[PDB]
């Protein structure tokens, strides 16, 4: 059924599965038309697919010609995902494929398990986690791939970088959503947290910062930090 | 006019013939049923005073055979049976006809209910939803489940109605799952029509007698199933004019005759908000819509 707090240490045990976040798929923006209307334009999107014991992403990158033409874009959008992550699970080795999809969003429950019919064992659920992969496009070398893209596109990634040569899934994925959270709640601040010291850099074969065990225990108090500073500022605490 | 005899009544039952019925006390000197409309199935039905478990009953045809009730004090209930000596069957009816020991089918003259009902169902059809191929007639009760429920548990006992499923291969076409799962024509009209049934009058058929299953019996699968074959018809956005026009009037006259403190259980808020005001066919079932909004207007 629904995954949430109780069974969350689920997330790391040997069973292979995966999140899908269909949240950037179909991006806009909204503008003023001459004639004084409005109207959208869209910009790449991708979906954001996840093995959360190993750190695994698989980045679909969405280009904007695949809504040309097409109507009803934000429903439509579900059912590309569905069709996309179906098409990577048939990609897969057997053994490699997962045992479990869980969707970040209920609305791509049908969706995704009307695409994969043909995998009756593969249980397609949802969360009550409120998980943060929305802002996966704050994470400036994955949002430079999504927009640099000219047609659809397929990107791997590990988003645990090699943290899990010192600490396992469970900190791994935690630091992530931690990250995730605080990109989402105050960008400017949270980028401001990572990059500050100029001495600490991202490897070329990395997306975040080269911390230490201890210089992490320092960010991630500021990330907290930073999420409670803006609760404050949000609900005037 | 054909006649259903009752050897006795040792047990006081409220019995149903089609939409009537009447309470028959214990040991009272009742005889049966006379002046059935030949033309038409019918089913005989019963509710035990005692124990209102189990409403259980019979679809007939007479012209298919002359059928009596015996009550067996063993299985205690009343047992449809064949009577195959013509003329004795003929002169035990005549004798209980001659008495005035039967109650007479009260259908008026102006009154088409039954057959606006049953339009097309056909009982070689309830036979194979039914499967007890030695008798002519076919036993229903209010605990059958359905094949389509076994599956998600006696298969001899089953109500056999053709299953249906908007999330399965049958339903949805690969390299169409968008299409055929927000649009069931394809579902509607090639699967299942031109498939499995061959024509609107079978699907109709099978739509009516589950209705009537639910309705008089109280049998849940039965309900499923009809409130299924209605939303596959209106979540297709092309459904044969005609079609959806005689949908509108098999409906009409459902919800016309189901009882009004029975609606509760009888009606799927789900699937009548859904395709009275937001599917394909929301604007094609106006006289549905009019007797709905008029005599059930809180489920909507
Ligand atoms: C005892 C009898 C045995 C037989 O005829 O094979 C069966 C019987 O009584 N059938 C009925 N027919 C009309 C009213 S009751």
């Amino acid at each position: 059924g629904a995954m949430n707090s109780s069974n969350y240490a689920e997330l790391f045990n040997n069973d292979i599965k995966l999140f899908v976040d269909d949240t950037n798929v179909y991006r806009v923006t909204v503008h003023k038309t001459f004639e004084g209307n409005v109207a959208t334009k869209a910009i790449n999107g991708c979906i954001f697919t996840l093995n959360p014991k190993t750190g695994h992403l698989f980045l679909k990158i969405i280009h904007t010609s695949v809504w040309a033409g097409q109507k009803r874009l934000s429903q439509l959008a579900k059912w590309k995902t569905a069709e996309e992550v179906s098409a990577l699970v048939r990609s897969l080795p057997k053994e490699e494929q997962p045992k479990q999809i869980i969707v970040t969003r209920k609305a791509m429950l049908d969706p995704l398990e009307v695409h994969m019919l043909d995998f009756p064992n593969i249980a397609i659920r949802p969360t009550e986690l409120r998980l943060p992969f929305s802002a996966a496009m704050s994470i400036d070398k994955l949002s430079d791939v999504v927009m640099k893209a000219t047609e659809p596109q397929m990107v791997l990634f590990n988003i645990y970088d090699d943290w899990l040569d010192r600490i396992s899934s469970y900190t791994a994925f935690s630091r992530l959503t931690l990250l995730l959270r605080a990109l989402k709640t105050n960008e400017e601040s949270a980028k401001m947290i990572l990059l500050s010291d100029p001495t600490i850099t991202i490897k070329s074969y990395h997306l975040w910062p080269s911390f230490t065990d201890e210089q992490w225990i320092t960010i991630e108090s500021q990330m907290r930090d930073l999420i409670l500073t803006e609760y404050g500022r949000k609900y005037n605490v | 006019m054909n006649t259903v005899p009752f050897t006795s009544a040792p047990i006081e039952v409220t019995i149903g013939i089609d939409q009537y019925s009447f309470n028959v006390k214990e040991n009272q000197p009742f005889h049966g049923i006379k002046d059935i409309p030949i033309g038409h199935v019918h089913v005989i039905h019963f509710q035990h005073a005692d124990n209102s478990s189990m409403r259980y009953g019979y679809w007939f045809d007479c012209r298919m055979g002359n059928f009596y009730i015996q009550y067996d004090p063993k299985d205690g209930l009343y047992k449809m049976m064949e009577e195959r000596d013509g003329a004795k069957f003929e002169n035990i009816v005549h004798n209980f006809k001659e008495r005035q020991m039967m109650v007479s089918y009260p259908k008026i003259d102006e009154d088409d209910t039954w057959y606006n009902l049953t339009e097309f169902v056909q009982m070689d059809k309830i036979r194979k939803i039914v499967r007890k191929d030695e008798n002519q007639f076919s036993y229903v009760d209010s605990s059958m489940t359905t094949v389509q429920e076994n599956e998600l548990s006696d298969p001899a006992h089953s109500l056999n109605y053709t299953v249906i499923n908007f999330k399965s291969r049958e339903a949805i076409r690969p390299g169409h799952e968008m299409e055929d799962f927000l649009d069931k024509s394809y579902y509607l009209n090639t699967v299942m029509l031109q498939g499995i049934f061959k024509n609107s009058s079978n699907y109709f058929g099978e739509l009516q007698f589950a209705f009537l299953n639910a309705m008089f019996f109280g049998n849940y699968g039965s309900s499923l199933q009809w409130h299924a074959m209605i939303e596959l018809i209106c979540s297709s956005a092309t459904v044969p004019k005609h079609m959806l026009d005689k949908l509108d009037e098999i409906l009409y006259y459902q919800i016309k005759t189901l009882p009004e403190q029975y609606s509760d259980i009888l009606l799927n808020e789900r699937v009548w908000n859904i395709c009275l005001y937001s599917s394909f066919q929301k604007n094609s079932l106006h006289n549905t819509e009019k007797i709905m909004e008029n005599k059930y207007p809180e489920l909507l």
